[PDB]
């Protein structure tokens, strides 16, 4: 990409603490061009017991998900960031519940069978620390 | 000291004490293949021809994680419900805006934790290098409704909650709980409620001001972080070393060798980062098996002191015990102990016993003072006088066994109630 | 010491130390349970005993029933500590293997 | 056992025991290029070729010295002020010299 | 390097366990001694005083 | 509604007010939310006699 590091003369390339090379300048046109490695986060699987199933969701680490596409398919306009990352194969639900599943940031998934809508769907939402209750 | 000599304390303070509890640190993790390598296609062969350590070192990473995630959950865990604040405040004189939360805010933080989240708290290039931080399951926002509920439950309801039902009861009486527990007898505070009120309210703005005025008092917190975060500076910086080998990019001396002498070459530099994220690995779980020595310590306390009243001393801050406030914090808890402690002292002399009909007599709950004149029962940790009834004593024996024993005596509650 | 590794030295000489030991037993004796609370309190000794006993559960009376027995046993249990050291050296096993 | 017998203890007892604990370690510290290079030249340069590590071990090793600091004046200076003995001991029967 | 630093790991385990001895310590202290506790068997065998 | 009852913090157990389980500590306007009725007395009967 594009940098507005001001560059000195003749030095080539511009490093960090990681020895790596962060930036560097085009040699046909004196350009100071930013490197920045696309993000890899790390795949996490979320499932039920496979006892129960076999139709699992991906949870990717903090990326953003247009970099998302060996992915079968990616649910259409389902596909629900949380702060922790994208996660593809799960329903954003507003229906709190305690939750089995970590997903991280507050959100947590869960198993659900449904009588008509997806009666094997598996749910991440915003978990509910308990049922609230003030005493008079 | 002196055979005689005794000084109850006549004058007593509430006083705030604050305390720190490093209850999580950053949740950690490293790409096992990721950091040791750029994912180049010879690491790859070289590290798997390798052994098993990397898959190692990321089971004992993720259990550092979920084991951080436990903490933080069982922490605070001791809430079946979360309970609410009741719209006004009617706690006897005790101004608690400082320490419930309140929807000045969005969340419903509070407005002391707001010193700290702005007073204890260049990843973008770990970020690239596999050395990567996953976020914390319990967000700052339900941390805090946790402990919003802690301190509602035990505004409201004092220990029921923490043993079974929350049960109404008004904050003038769970006082009167507590200092019938620490010896102190509810008259005293049922005598001084305004002027306690007055102690509490003043000690909680002072605690305000001295944490708003200096952020040195919040210590470990800061030294947890800056372990952590120097760690993890120590094990990027490290890959900048040669160890012998050409140059610490594996991309660049992938191009001066062919795969022959660039195998040993690699082979030197792998077992150099490979060695060197073993040590990471190591300190870092001992780390967290501190960590999870002060989470446990923080657990029991979060269930001592502030579901109860720690009978026992120096468990909860220094001093008589009455309850504590927790508090969120970046990757911590805080505890405001409220502790009772005695400051105005009065000599007065002393005598364990009483001769009163030729047998002895004994305080049954206080002890026995004067000033040279009278005599008087007293409650062990409050200048009380009483006169010496048989209500207050227990006859016992006779005049011979007792050493020290004065002569006086105690009067019977009967005598104008026998005369008709 | 020639090879670098040389033994810091520890921050509190053994004279502190034993100064501030013999302070937690001064404030135990005579000031009662109070000092590490509030200010010390001159107090009894005997009756301080006496609420220690009022504590574990038997009533304070009990302690001047029997006084002079009570330090009798108490100062020969001191007795057979003393002994109890300097006879078999195992005795103390902690510090040593540490 | 018997569904209406108790026990009772009529004479009692005072048994002084001792409980050691460890606080300190010997508080120790190693060079970080004394130890490894015997302080020459070449070697030297061989040793800062390897990556932080000469800060890495003595700086660990200077934390473990500043726990032990921290043991040493946690587990006794709980003390507020360092107390004299009084200057007589009239105790009633406790005699405390050891 | 490897010797001293399993020696330097070593060290800091045992370091955590004196540390967790400490602290040990310092509730008996503070409960032992600046108080009474109660709880049986915690400062030593029988009740305590 | 009619008759105050002292009962321990954790069961539920009835009591008329007898003065042998209360005890008096000065005068009624220091307290707060103090209610009035007359405290029980059980030397009324045999001081009939």
């Amino acid at each position: 990409t594009e940098s507005n590091k001001k560059f000195l003369p003749f030095q080539q390339f511009g490093r960090d603490i990681a020895d790596t090379t962060d930036a560097v300048r085009d040699p046909q046109t004196l350009e100071i061009l930013d490197i920045t490695p696309c993000s890899f986060g790390g795949v996490s699987v979320i499932t039920p017991g496979t006892n129960t199933s076999n139709q699992v969701a991906v949870l990717y680490q903090d990326v953003n998900c247009t970099e998302v596409p060996w992915r079968v398919y990616s649910t259409g306009s389902n596909v629900f960031q949380t702060r922790a990352g994208c996660l593809i194969g799960a329903e954003h639900v507003n229906n709190s519940y305690e939750c089995d599943i970590p997903i991280g940031a507050g959100i947590c998934a869960s198993y659900q069978t449904q009588t008509s809508v997806a009666s094997q769907s598996i749910i991440a939402y915003t978990m509910s620390l308990g049922a609230e209750n003030s005493v008079a | 000291y002196s055979n005689n000599s005794i000084a109850i304390p006549t004058n007593f303070t509430i006083s705030v004490t604050t305390e720190i509890l490093p209850v999580s640190m950053t949740k950690t993790s490293v790409d096992c293949t990721m950091y040791i390598c750029g994912d180049s296609t010879e690491c790859s062969n070289l590290l798997l021809q390798y052994g098993s350590f990397c898959t190692q070192l990321n089971r004992a990473l993720t259990g550092i994680a979920v084991e951080q995630d436990k903490n933080t959950q069982e922490v605070f865990a001791q809430v079946k419900q979360i309970y609410k604040t009741p719209p006004i405040k009617d706690f006897g004189g005790f101004n608690f805006s400082q320490i419930l939360p309140d929807p000045s805010k969005p969340s419903k933080r509070s407005f002391i934790e707001d010193l700290l989240f702005n007073k204890v708290t260049l990843i973008c290039a770990q970020k690239f290098n596999g050395l990567t931080v996953l976020p914390p399951l319990l967000t700052d926002e339900m941390i805090a409704q946790y402990t919003s509920a802690l301190l509602a439950g035990t505004i409201t309801s004092g220990w029921t909650f923490g043993a079974g039902a929350a049960l109404q009861i008004p904050f003038a009486m769970q006082m009167a709980y507590r200092f019938n527990g620490i010896g102190v007898t509810q008259n005293v505070l049922y005598e001084n409620q305004k002027l306690i009120a007055n102690q509490f309210n003043s000690a909680i703005g002072k605690i305000q001001d001295s944490l708003s005025s200096t952020a040195s008092a919040l210590g470990k917190l800061q030294d947890v972080v800056n372990q952590n975060a120097q760690a993890l500076n120590t094990l990027v910086k490290q890959l900048s070393s040669n160890f012998g080998a050409i140059s610490s990019v594996l991309n660049d001396i992938l191009s001066r060798l062919d795969p022959p002498e660039a195998e040993v070459q690699i082979d030197r530099l792998i077992t150099g980062r490979l060695q060197s994220l073993q040590t990471y690995v190591t300190q870092q779980l001992i780390r967290a098996a501190e960590i999870r020595a002060s989470a446990n310590l923080a657990a029991t306390k979060m269930s001592e002191c502030v579901l109860g009243q720690s009978k026992r001393v120096d468990f909860c801050g220094k001093g008589y015990h009455l309850m504590s406030f927790p508090q969120s914090a970046p990757h911590g808890v805080v505890f405001l102990h409220v502790t009772y402690v005695p400051a105005q002292e009065k000599n007065f002399t002393t005598a364990p016993a009483i001769c009163h009909d030729g047998k002895a007599h004994f305080p049954r709950e206080g002890v026995f003072v004067s000033n040279g004149t009278h005599w008087f029962v007293t409650q062990r940790n409050f200048y009380e006088p009483q006169i010496i009834t048989t209500d207050n004593t227990f006859v016992s024996g006779n005049c011979d066994v007792v050493i020290g024993i004065v002569n006086n005596t105690v009067y019977d509650p009967l005598q104008p109630e026998l005369d008709s």
